[PDB]
This record gives structure tokens, C-alpha cells and sequence, in this order.
């Protein structure tokens, strides 16, 4: 059994919505027109109105109203068409959900999920491929997690729905196609992944390589590709942005002596930055044979022109180039 | 000495807009009724000149935003509604945090920041909750679309609840509201939006802020009533009317409260760069709504001088209590500083001013 | 012999808050007239070429089109002047024409090729020109921009003003709310412009909008419901808007009622939510280029074959700019970190790894 | 003689209104209140309604108007009454007037500053203390500043009206009342301190300690406790968050050999963890004698009660003993 990103994601929805009643989803396109990238495709038709909510073009307000509906004990799914255009509504996620179950001493819990497209895409340019990994990863009272493949992508948005605190699943639109193998046991209905563990997608002795989303797949590529040549790269596959796993990276480090990141944002106080700080001050440091060093985003707003974007956003053959850098080879 | 059972009462009638009729001009005031709206607006004018007084004394610290003169609309709105209703308003929240059921001690120990606060000192002035009420909110403007999700959730739950949402006339200018107001209408959602107008926003005056001040009407496609927020009785039937309309399925409707705050801003606010010291005295001589309430029980014979004397006696001894109470109260332990970071979840530690302080936090 | 002039009913239009409106009859010249079919044909033929262009991907990403509504560009250009100003958001090619940019750099710059108006860095919704401020992705985000221009136009003292359009679904972002009041409490001269094409993506006015009377949405600012299929309706409206603003009496919304022929991008077929037999019957009915020509002929103020030796060359005008966009060379890498900021000194932008730098000059 | 903090400001921005036209100031309270700190005191008085202009609340729309205006050629200064509020206009600044000059190919600049207070005070609570330091700096186009004493908060809010693309300026609410020395070249108004480039604010040998805002006081108060050790702290003022002066750790981290960062904000994907990351990537790396490491605020939404407060923000205690850490002492 193939799967595509879209219908794992899709699944989960459908799987939680029928499990429990609280649960809907609401946000621009997701009902009438089976949403802006067909991940809602369906549901509509199944649930109706009440659970499905097409809204106006209003994030602050519809947003508030997923907090506000949240807080007063129902199960919402809001959805940004991007998350760019989060920044509308980011003072909701932060303020009035991330922050709330604190201030409250534990009285009001807010269980939210934001979800949506995140990063980069082809060719949509500056305002629209935005990464908010760090910038969402960086607040206490939220969970933030990034799927890369179908299996990922199901069991995330399940334990986001079940969780009963904000949790922004940052999807990738251009994952939403890919087919990927989808296990018997991601097929059942009780299939959840749990928020705070990493995956190690790949073993391997030489090198640790840590990424989140799309990248992931291109860090399986290059270890294909150096494996060829005698390299065995560790590839780890984050899930969560918070609470990162630090304790798997730390644990495949200590057997490889060596750690490259790789993400698709931009690297400035980016989630490379926080694994780095993390690994040197932490239990593996001294097993560092070499710095650790973080591949990313290039430094600029994302220009349009194909060579240009390419250029933009890690390659596999820049990942394989830091890792021979990090290997001496 | 017999006092009277009921009294009838004229109200000022409310300013419309698309409504062909609005809240009755007269309404009945039980002798039960008046005894206790006036205990409860005493109890809050008493809780807020002690706030005041812990201020400056330097027991509470950082925001402490007042609500004396505003008292009719706390408690107005509490006789108008059920106690399964909702509401969720900004920050000015002391007296709706006690309309909706906490005590004065719960509520002045959150001020001094005390373990018996009541989030153990955790939220302070701007943050308290209470069950269905929903803070308590320092974000300008950020509680009208959730005062919006709650009334979605209403609908949703089928339960003929509806959702007060108040906003002050500042925050009346946030596009968020805007956006609530349209999504509201769209849905029929049973959201009473409500505009506390108190004539000021921090500093700036209605009409530097707004280019039209009828806030009742700034709804467009939503009707509103302009209601007298210094009236506790007016306050009380407009509700019952927002209420029932939105409880007969007819979506959203905006009412503005028409008020005044006695204090600054806030306690860092002397709130006399932007009025004179004359149009508090003014609205305090004319308007003041214990002093309405008061005038109207005794003339009336619902109530003697020396009754509600003897309520103010038992309402002053209260806050006094109260305040020895928060005053005296530890603080939290500093080891509770990361409890209440998730709901449901595992035990964890929290990192603290560098790696090696490690706090625990529990659910 | 033509007629140098003729006079022509146009619809009234709606107001909300104003006594009266722009007239109800105006004069079209032979030669305004030659100009307007001109720059309107000059337009469908580019989105048209668009759409080709896409459909072999020589465009990627975003690519909206707004033919159908040629007589809101071109009408809105025909009521300012080339020293007022104009912002809208990402359906931007044809007032990237009308403010002066040519079909070749408007096409360039879909083809992602150095010969763009922005060198290939922005594509579709990222244009810019003299008294053009983009070319917006963000919905809304330009209201408040638009209003800013016009707080300069104020401050600065030369009586231009500013056009700021906003679509039917960005009609209900907060922030346009937001200025609305300042742009009321401080008389910007700003004139509010919902271009309603009936739909805000998928969605309908009737299900976004609890109240689809767009030009009475501003509430205390003035406003007027204009045919914007009929660019001398949409010139009327815009000469009187903006004399209104001009004359100090501080802003205005105009609703232009307009339809789109194609999907709300490239990416939308445009017919899951509505019907091809509604978008057929509004292009068969009131097409804004056959209502000028119509008027035109029959009013003598021009030939059924001039009109056609206009459309011959547009025709070559847009064939001539293709050719362009689809050879021109894509910009060189070395350029990938150029214009980051205004007014600096060289510095090193880092790629996807440390040891990738580019260069980044002004 | 001795400044404070909010009169340089105040300095600063009279000095360049008077230079040039189309400078103005706005946002709430600007004007007649003479600022929520009164930061803008005396303004509005000397220069009038058309350049010292009070705002509604409405923050998205007057940043917005700010950006437009700066876009026309004006050159504003956007007051947030703290950077907690500017969440709602994020987008404004960061995809209105970020990203502009780029996807514009160089055609469109945006001169426009936002500044205001950033960060903690003092039971304000966790909505109104959050640091935007990492937040910010994360973004390219946009330029980000965070003075510490007065000089710096002169020469900054100067350089950044002079500056011809968006600047951040983050400044602190606790810091506008200190009093600092006003030496003679500050007074000037050609003042100007370059963005981009720390200041050594005391000369060490032992380790190189390195903070943003506030914290700085902190560092010297904890590097004079030391020195009375026998340690030698050498102490940077980072003035700039983006582009921050890499270069001068670097000197300062291979003549001291040790690292320790110091912020407010909190510690995941925040400024420390950058900084950690460019020196493991960089030439410093090998003179490291020990991990540089982070002392950061507490990783939680910032409670009211004094005790907790207290223990939410770094302590002069918690650098040095972060320090002996590093040093082994
Ligand atoms: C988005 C936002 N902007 C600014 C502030 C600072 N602030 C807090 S209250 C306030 C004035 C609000 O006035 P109003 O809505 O009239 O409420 P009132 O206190 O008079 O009831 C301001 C500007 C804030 N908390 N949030
Ligand atoms: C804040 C924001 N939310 C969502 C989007 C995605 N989006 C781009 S255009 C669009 C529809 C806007 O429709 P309308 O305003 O009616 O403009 P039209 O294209 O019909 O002229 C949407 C939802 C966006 N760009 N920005
Ligand atoms: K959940
Ligand atoms: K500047
Ligand atoms: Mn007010
Ligand atoms: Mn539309």
C-alpha cells in the first residue's frame, strides 16, 4: 500500500472527526472547495456544515475563534492556507493559546492544532515560502511538529488532536503528492506518533545527520550516495520541533563522532542553531571529532527564478558536501 | 417599619440601531434584588479603593487597572444574564472576576501575587479566570474573536447559552473585532458584543480615536443599543433584551455601555493630562452608580438609610479581611515556578537562568 | 470622417453617504477612445499569452490573470493622473501595463529571466513601477500601505492621491477596518477600491460576507457602486473620486462590480464553484472591450477595420514580448544576494552551507 | 554630565526631526500623552500633529500606513507601545517591509524604524514580557538593534533613522530611567553608532562573556564580583542582533579561550543559541577550552509573583555561576 502526505493527513482528520464529536475544522477552502491543496478533500461532503467550516479571509478573527471555541472545551483544526500567513494571527497562537493553561495556574487548557503548509515550495517567492520552525519552536506552551512522510504525517495529526495543548503541525505542500509505503500499523484508526521523539530513518557509524521535513528526504538520498563510497550516515528524522528529541541526536553522536544539520529555513537563530547550542552543551560534546555544522535555507528572501530558488534551498549535493567537510574526505 | 415589596423605575431609553424596538423604559426592582445589586457594587468600588491602597504600598505591582465608576456594568450584566451564560472581557477585569463568583480574598491574593491567589500568583492583575469566565485579557481587541469562539461553541453544544463580549472603546478601532463581527453574523453566532465606553483609551479620547464615537452602530450590518453603563437598571434590561435576542436565534447584536472610570489607566496613570479634575467630580456627583441606586431604594422604600449603611459596615470589614488575608499570604513556592506549562501531560523539567536549574513541571 | 467625439449614458451609481454622484453621461473622444481599446486589447492578450506561457512552464509558481476586468485598470488609469499613485495586490499585470511598464518586462519577469522589471526575482505578484507600489501577496496588507501613501501624499502638499484596490475576500481583513477609521480621522486622501469579481478564491461574496455590499462596508466613509465592466463608467467614477479626495474632503470607498474569466490562478480550473455557462454568459453580454467597441462603431467615432488593425498590432506587440521572456537568459547565480538593502556597502550572504557565499550589493 | 536612557532616545529622535522634514514619529500616545514612557516627552509640543502623530490601538493598520508612508519616500518611526504588540503587525514589518527591496530587484526601499520596549520588566506578566530578539533576527532585510545604556541607545536610534531599510530597535523599559555618563562625543547630535558592530564594554583574559539589552549591567556587576576572584571577564555589548559582529567574539574568544552568552529572551532558538552555533562553524572554534554555554531566561511564559519573576530572568548569581562552570572553578 502507497499513500500520498495528503491522504495520511487526510485519514487522520477523517479518523479523529468520526472518534469524537468536539473535533472540526475550520479555516479558508477546506469544505466546499475540498481544500486549497485537496487535504481536506472529502470531508465536507461527509460531516457537513457544522464540522467543516469554509471561513472569510480573516486569520486574526478565525483564528481567535478556534482559540476562544478551544477554551470553552470543543476540539478545533485550524488551518492557515500557508503558515506566512499565520503572521496574521500568530499574537492568538501565542498569546492567547501558547501562554493561557500558564497564567491560569492550570485552570483553562487550550487544545488547539494549527496546520498548514510551511516553507519553501516552487516558485511562489518571497512572501509565500516562509519557514516558522524557530520562530514557533521558540515559545513554552506550545508543541510544534513538522512530518516528512505519510507515516509522519497520520500519526502527528492524530496526537496533535489528541493532545489538550496548542500543537503547530508545520506540513510541507510539496510532500503532499509523494507516495510513500504506509505500515499495517499506520493504517489503523488507533495510529498515533508521539510528540517529543525523533526517528532514526536510516543507521549508520560515520555520521549523525539531523533534519525535519522535506530535507529529510534528501538527507536519505545523500547517505545513499555516500554509502556507495563507504559512508554510513546516521539520518535522523526529528518529527518535533518542541520538544526536540535531543537525547537521539545526542545518543547517535556519541557512536558517530560527528553531526551536520539540515533544514530548509533560514539559518540565522534557526532549528540547526538551537541542536548545535544544544550538542555542545550537552553529555556529547567531547565526542565531537569535528564542529558540528548546519546546512539551510540560503540567507535572503526567496527570489522566484528557478536557478535562483535552487540555490536557495538545500540540495543534496550540499549536504553531501558538508558531511565530506565534517569527514575530512 | 414596612418596607415596600417592588418598586417601578424609569430608565433611559436606549439609542437604536436597526432594531425597530428596543428594551422596555421602565422596569420592576425587587426590595431583594436592590439589597443585593447594591451589596455586590459596594463590594466592588470597596475591593478596588483597597487595590489602590495595596498599590501604593507597594504589595501589588506591575498592572493594576481599576473599575470604580464602572460598577453598573459588572454587576448590570450579571443580573441579566444566567450563570451558565459565558463572558470574557480585556484586562479591567476585577470586578466581573468577582461578578462571576470568586472572592474578594481569591482575588486581591492574586493581586499581592500569594499562593492563595486564584492562580497562586502565577496570572496577577490581568489574568484571572473563573468557570465561564474567560479572563481576563492583556492583549488589546484579542478577546472579541475568542469571546466569538465561545459563542460558536454554544451554538455548536445546543445548549441556548450565549457569550457576553466586552471590549473598551481603544480596542473598538482592532481590525480583529471587525473580522469577529462579520464571522458572527455569517454563523449567527449568540455573541452580545459590548462595548464598554468609558471615553478613553489610556490617554486618547473617543473622538481623537474613533471617526465615529456611535460604537453601538460601528457593527454596520449587526444591530446595537446605546445603553446608560452608569445605570445599573438600565444596564440589567438592556442585557435581558441582548439576551433574549440572541437566545431566539436572531446571530450576534452590540451594545454600548456608556460609563466612566474614576482612576487613572492604570496605577502608573494620574489621569489628568487628558481630562480635568472637574468632569471626574462632575460625573461622580451626577452619575455615580451606587449613589443612583442608593437615592432610588430609599425614595422608593425599598430600603432604609440605615440598612445599606449597615451593608457598607459588612462590606468594608469584608475587604479589610480580605486584604489582611493577601497581605499576609506567602508567596508560591519557587518550586511550582514550571507547573502549569501543558494540560494532561507527563511530568518534565523546565530549563531555567542557565543549564544546571532544572524546574519540574506538572500538569 | 470620424466623429471627433461622441456623448454616452453610463449607469448610475449606488451611494452611500453622498448626495450626489459622478454623472450620468460623459463625453469619449475618437482618440481616448482608440487609446482605451488599445490598452485594454493590449492587456487580454497578455494574460492570454500568460496562460500559454504556463501551460508549457515557462511560468511557475503564482500566475492570476485578470482578464474580464480590463475596464478597471485601464478605466482607473483613464480618471488619475501619472503623478497619483496606485497599490494593489497579486491580479497585477494589468496595471503593471497601464502604470507604464511594458508587456516585455511584465513577461520577462513571469519567465523568471534578468530582463524582468525586477530581474526575475519577484514573478507574477511582485511588480513594481513609478507610482506603483506592487503587486502584493499578502491579502489585505496593502490597504493599510495604500492609506501610508496616502498619509505622504498629505504631508508632502502636491494634491496627488492614492488608489488603493482590494479584492471582495480581502474585503473582510481587519486591517482595512483599521484604516478606514485613520484614513476618516485624519482626511488621507486615499480612495478605498473593492474590486469585486463576485469571488475571494473559491468563495463566494454571499458566503464570505454577511453583508456583499462592499462600498458601504466603510461605514463613516462615503462610497459608490460602480459598473466595472464599462470603462467609462469606472472613468467617471474614478475623476469624481478622486476630485473628491483633492478637494480635501478625506477618503472614499468605490466598489467596481467585475468578473474574472479564468480560475483565481493558474492552479484553479474556476469551475468547481461556479458554472461555465455563468462565466460564458458574462463574457458573451458585457465583455468590457466589446462594450467600448460597440459604443466605438456605433457612434462613428471609429471603424470595424481600424479596430481590427489594433488587434493585428497587439497582436505582434505580445508575439514580439513572448519571444523575448521565453529566450531571454535566466539572471546569473552570482546575483542570487543583490539588493537585500538599500544604500550599503557590499557584504557576504551565506548559502546552503558555510562554505557557500554570495555576494550582496545595493 | 549623566543622561538617562530614555532622555538619549528622546535626544535622538529631536535631533533628527529637526534634520530632516520627513521624519515623523507614530503610534498610541505618542503625542499629547508624551509617551506610554515618555520616552516622546516634549515632542508633539515642539513639532506639531503632522509630525508627532497619536495612533488608535490598531496595530497592523498604523505599521502598515508607517510602511506605505516610508515606501512614498517618508521616513517614520513606528512606536509599538512594546514589542509584545507589534505580534498583531508582524506581518507588516516583516513581509511589507523586509522583503521589498529584494523581490523589487532594488527598485522599491523601505525606510521605516519600529522601536519601542522589549522584553521583561516588572510583574507585567508573560503577555508583556517576551523578548522579539531571535524572532526578529531570524529575518533578512530587516536590520535589528538592542541598546543597553545610554550612548548606545543615542547612537542606535540615529543610525537607524539614517539607515535606509527597516530597522528594529528593541529597546527597555527597565533601562529608560538608568542614568549613564554622556561623554561629549554622544552629546553631539552627528552621533552615530554603526549597526553591526559590538563594543568591548570591559577588557578580560579569562573568558569572554557576551550579552544584548539589559543583561550587559548584569555581566559588568558579575565580571566586577570576579575580578575581586582573580577572574577577568572580558565583556561584550553585542549592540546589534543582524547583523551581529561575529568578528569581535571571535577575537575576544581566541585570546580568552571560553564562552558564555547572556539574554533575557528564552534560551530555544534565542540569540545564545546562534551565537553558540557561528562559534562551533567558525575559526574560534579550536580555542575553545571549554563548551560555550547559555544563560538565557527561565523556558517558561513569565509568571507575576516576585520569587518566581526573579528566578525567570538571569541573576547576576546565574552568570557567574555559569562562568565558574566554564572555568572550572
Ligand atoms: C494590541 C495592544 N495594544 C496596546 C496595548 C497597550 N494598552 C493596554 S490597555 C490600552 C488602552 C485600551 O483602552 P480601552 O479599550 O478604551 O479600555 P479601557 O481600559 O478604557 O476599558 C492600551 C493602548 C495592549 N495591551 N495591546
Ligand atoms: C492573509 C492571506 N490569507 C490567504 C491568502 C491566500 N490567498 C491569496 S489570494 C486569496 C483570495 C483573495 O480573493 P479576493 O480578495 O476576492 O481577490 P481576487 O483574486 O478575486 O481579486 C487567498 C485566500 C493570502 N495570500 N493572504
Ligand atoms: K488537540
Ligand atoms: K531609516
Ligand atoms: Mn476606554
Ligand atoms: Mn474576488
Amino acid at each position: 500500500l502507497q499513500v500520498t502526505v495528503r491522504d495520511a493527513i487526510n485519514q487522520g482528520m477523517d479518523e479523529e472527526l468520526e472518534r469524537d464529536e468536539k473535533v472540526f475544522l475550520l479555516g479558508e477552502e477546506v469544505a466546499q472547495y475540498d481544500g486549497a491543496y485537496k487535504v481536506s478533500r472529502g470531508l465536507w461532503k461527509k460531516y457537513g456544515d457544522k464540522r467543516i467550516i469554509d471561513t472569510p479571509i480573516s486569520e486574526m478573527g478565525f483564528a481567535g475563534i478556534a482559540v476562544g471555541a478551544a477554551m470553552a472545551g470543543l476540539r478545533p483544526i485550524c488551518e492557515f492556507m500557508t503558515f506566512n500567513f499565520s503572521m496574521q494571527a500568530i499574537d492568538q497562537v501565542i498569546n492567547s493559546a501558547a501562554k493561557t493553561y500558564y497564567m491560569s495556574g492550570g485552570l483553562q487548557p487550550v487544545p488547539i492544532v494549527f496546520r498548514g503548509p510551511n516553507g519553501a515550495s516552487a516558485g511562489v517567492a518571497a512572501q509565500h515560502s516562509q519557514c516558522f520552525a524557530a520562530w514557533y519552536g521558540h515559545c513554552p506552551g506550545l508543541k510544534v511538529v513538522s512530518p516528512w512522510n505519510s507515516e509522519d504525517a497520520k500519526g502527528l495529526i492524530k496526537s496533535a488532536i489528541r493532545d489538550n495543548n496548542p500543537v503547530v503541525v508545520l506540513e510541507n505542500e510539496l510532500m503532499y503528492g509523494v507516495p510513500f509505503e504506509f505500515p499495517p500499523e499506520a493504517q489503523s484508526k488507533d495510529f498515533l506518533i508521539p510528540i517529543g521523539k525523533a526517528k532514526i530513518e536510516r543507521q549508520g557509524t560515520h555520521i549523525t545527520v539531523v533534519s525535519h521535513s522535506r530535507p529529510v528526504g534528501h538527507c536519505l538520498e545523500a547517505a545513499a550516495v555516500l554509502s556507495k563510497e563507504g559512508v554510513e550516515c546516521e539520518v535522523i528524522n526529528m518529527r518535533t520541533i518542541r520538544p526536540m528529541d535531543m537525547e537521539t541526536i545526542e545518543a547517535s553522536v556519541m557512536k558517530t563522532n560527528h553531526l551536520v544539520t539540515v533544514e530548509g529555513g533560514w539559518p540565522q537563530f534557526g532549528v540547526g542553531a538551537e541542536i548545535c547550542a544544544r550538542i555542545m552543551e550537552g553529555p556529547a560534546f567531547n565526542f565531537l571529532d569535528a564542529p558540528a555544522v548546519r546546512v539551510t535555507g540560503a540567507d535572503v528572501p526567496m527570489p522566484y527564478a528557478k536557478i535562483l530558488e535552487d540555490n536557495s534551498i538545500p540540495q543534496v549535493k550540499d549536504i553531501i558536501f558538508a558531511i565530506k567537510k565534517t569527514l575530512n574526505i | 417599619h414596612m418596607f415596600a415589596n417592588d418598586a417601578t423605575f424609569e430608565i433611559k431609553k436606549c439609542d437604536l440601531h436597526r432594531l425597530e424596538e428596543g428594551p422596555p423604559v421602565t422596569t420592576v426592582l425587587t426590595r431583594e434584588d436592590g439589597l443585593k445589586y447594591y451589596r455586590m457594587m459596594q463590594t466592588v468600588r470597596r475591593m478596588e479603593l483597597k487595590a489602590d491602597q495595596l498599590y501604593k504600598q507597594k504589595i501589588i505591582r506591575g498592572f493594576c487597572h481599576l473599575c470604580d465608576g464602572q460598577e453598573a456594568c459588572c454587576v448590570g450584566l450579571e443580573a441579566g444574564i444566567n450563570p451558565t451564560d459565558h463572558l470574557i472581557t480585556a484586562y479591567r477585569a476585577h470586578g466581573f472576576t468577582f461578578t462571576r463568583g470568586l472572592s474578594v480574598r481569591e482575588i486581591l491574593a492574586e493581586l499581592t501575587g500569594r499562593k492563595g491567589g486564584c492562580a497562586k500568583g502565577k496570572g496577577g492583575s490581568m489574568h484571572m479566570y473563573a468557570k465561564n469566565f474567560y479572563g481576563g485579557n492583556g492583549i488589546v481587541g484579542a478577546q472579541v474573536p475568542l469571546g466569538a469562539g465561545i459563542a460558536l461553541a454554544c451554538k455548536y453544544n445546543g445548549k441556548d447559552e450565549v457569550c457576553l463580549t466586552l471590549y473598551g472603546d481603544g480596542a473598538a478601532n482592532q481590525g480583529q473585532i471587525f473580522e469577529a463581527y462579520n464571522m458572527a453574523a455569517l454563523w449567527k453566532l449568540p455573541c452580545i458584543f459590548i462595548c464598554e465606553n468609558n471615553r478613553y483609551g489610556m490617554g486618547t479620547s473617543v473622538e481623537r480615536a474613533a471617526a465615529s464615537t456611535d460604537y453601538y452602530k460601528r457593527g454596520d450590518f449587526i444591530p446595537g443599543l446605546r445603553v446608560d453603563g452608569m445605570d445599573i437598571l438600565c444596564v440589567r434590561e438592556a442585557t435581558r433584551f441582548a439576551a433574549a435576542y440572541c437566545r431566539s436565534g436572531k446571530g450576534p447584536i452590540l451594545m454600548e455601555l456608556q460609563t466612566y472610570r474614576y482612576h487613572g489607566h492604570s496605577m502608573s496613570d494620574p489621569g489628568v493630562s487628558y481630562r480635568t479634575r472637574e468632569e471626574i467630580q462632575e460625573v461622580r456627583s451626577k452619575s455615580d452608580p451606587i449613589m443612583l441606586l442608593k437615592d432610588r431604594m430609599v425614595n422608593s422604600n425599598l430600603a432604609s438609610v440605615e440598612e445599606l449603611k449597615e451593608i457598607d459596615v459588612e462590606v468594608r470589614k469584608e475587604i479589610e479581611d480580605a486584604a489582611q488575608f493577601a497581605t499576609a499570604d506567602p508567596e508560591p513556592p519557587l518550586e511550582e515556578l514550571g507547573y502549569h506549562i501543558y494540560s494532561s501531560d507527563p511530568p518534565f523539567e523546565v530549563r531555567g537562568a542557565n543549564q544546571w536549574i532544572k524546574f519540574k513541571s506538572v500538569s
